[PDB]
């Protein structure tokens, strides 16, 4: 909840959301985290439901974002694969 | 929760060499009023509509991600093929394994070439060795098997390794 590896992912989002909607929201905290692993025989992957709060013009809001985290294998190379998929107030 | 159809590997390695034989095989249920099957290589559909689709001699256009669908099953996760071109390969059903289940390695060699005084490794350190070539098997996975594994043999007198695989063990 409180680690570097989900502030990343958090940060992330944040950046991710401002980019598509062409806003401006200034990540502050996360505030809860829970993770969701989806392996397969082929990916290590989790899908995370992350809250944080973030500064809407000023004002701190909560926000939850749903982000997608995969890791796939190609003979020996390893991908990282991130995707913000859902992003919505409280 | 779908019900998700299953593609399978028959033999199971997801990792082959060019010109072996795989045939994939969708593992889900056909109803009599509409028993066709919709297959997808690289998340595009394809003109094979059997039960089984068929590779008599793989080569790399080939390799990718394939899925299967029927009517009474959905579509199925992506099984990940491989194809590779050296004188040898360590071969797997997969590379993401839970704990207590078992782990089927093979050292294949390139087509008429044989191969003997064989040694699986797993980062960096031998786990088990045959005179003769043979299958590694670990009928109970755990924690600790997790690593960059590779197979290293004998061409009559050249000492040669394959490439490297990372396998990953999760819980259960
Ligand atoms: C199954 O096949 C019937 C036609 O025989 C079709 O109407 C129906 O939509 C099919 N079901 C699915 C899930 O595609
Ligand atoms: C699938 O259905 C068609 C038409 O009903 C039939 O000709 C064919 O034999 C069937 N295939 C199998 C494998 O049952
Ligand atoms: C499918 O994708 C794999 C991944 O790179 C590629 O090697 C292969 O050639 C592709 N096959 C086709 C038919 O596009
Ligand atoms: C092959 O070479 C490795 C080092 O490259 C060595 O440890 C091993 O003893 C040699 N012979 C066999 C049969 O592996
Ligand atoms: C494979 O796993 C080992 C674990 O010992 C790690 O050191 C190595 O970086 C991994 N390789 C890749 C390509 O991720």
């Amino acid at each position: 909840e409180n680690s570097l590896e989900i502030e990343e992912l958090a940060r992330f989002a944040v950046d991710e959301h401002n980019k598509k909607e062409n806003a401006l929201l200034e990540f502050v905290r996360v505030v809860k985290a829970k993770e969701q692993a989806m392996n397969t025989g082929f990916t290590l992957a989790t899908m995370y439901y992350l809250t944080l709060e973030a500064k809407d013009g000023g004002k701190k809001k909560l926000y939850e974002a749903k982000v997608w985290v995969k890791n796939t294998q190609w003979h020996n190379a390893m991908t990282n694969f991130k995707e913000l998929q859902e992003f919505k107030p409280v | 929760d779908l019900p998700k159809a299953v593609v399978f590997l028959e033999p199971q390695w997801y990792r082959v060499l060019e010109k072996d034989s795989v045939t994939l095989k969708c593992q889900g249920a056909y109803s009599p009023e509409d028993n066709s099957t919709q297959w997808f290589h690289n998340e595009s559909l394809i003109s094979s509509q059997a039960s089984s689709y068929f590779i008599d001699a793989a080569t790399v256009d080939d390799s990718g991600e394939y899925r299967c669908q029927t009517n009474l099953s959905t579509l199925s996760d992506p099984v990940q093929l491989e194809v590779h071109i050296g004188w040898l390969l360590l071969q797997a059903p997969r590379w993401v394994f839970k704990e207590e289940d078992p782990i089927h390695l093979r050292c294949h060699s390139w087509k008429n070439t044989a191969l003997h005084k064989v040694t699986y490794l797993q980062n960096g350190k031998g786990r088990k060795y045959f005179h003769h070539n043979s299958d590694f098997y670990i009928p109970k996975a755990t924690l600790k098997d997790s690593g960059s594994y590779f197979c290293r043999g004998l061409f009559g007198s050249k000492n040669v390794s394959s490439e490297t695989v990372n396998i990953t063990i999760t819980q259960g």
